[PDB]
């Protein structure tokens, strides 16, 4: 077969959803994500994910 | 001495405002994390198949 290099051959997450206009709140210390093309809401902490 | 239109004349408001707009209709669309094909593909041999 043939080799190809590790790293940009997988992908440990996979691309769902695109949204256009997923506004962002911040409430009670957490940030919701709410988005009316899909009527969807995540909450997350204030902090970035490295 | 003349007459005069009711415009003519500055008008001070005796009613108490009430404001009230209705909840907007929405459409939600079927959305799923997976679909039953791609947990399918999630395992490594299928026994059909092979």
């Amino acid at each position: 077969w043939d080799w190809v290099p590790k790293r940009p051959s997988v992908c440990t997450m996979t691309k769902w959803q695109e949204v256009d206009e997923m506004l962002r709140s911040e409430y009670g210390g957490s940030f919701r994500f709410s988005s009316d093309a899909i009527s969807t809401t995540f909450t997350t902490n204030l902090t970035e994910y490295p | 001495s003349h007459q005069l239109s009711r415009a003519d004349i500055t008008t001070v408001s005796t009613f108490i405002d009430l404001n009230i707009t209705m909840l907007e209709d929405h459409e939600f669309v079927p959305l799923e994390v997976y679909t039953r094909h791609e947990i399918k593909d999630s395992g490594l041999l299928d026994y059909t198949e092979v």
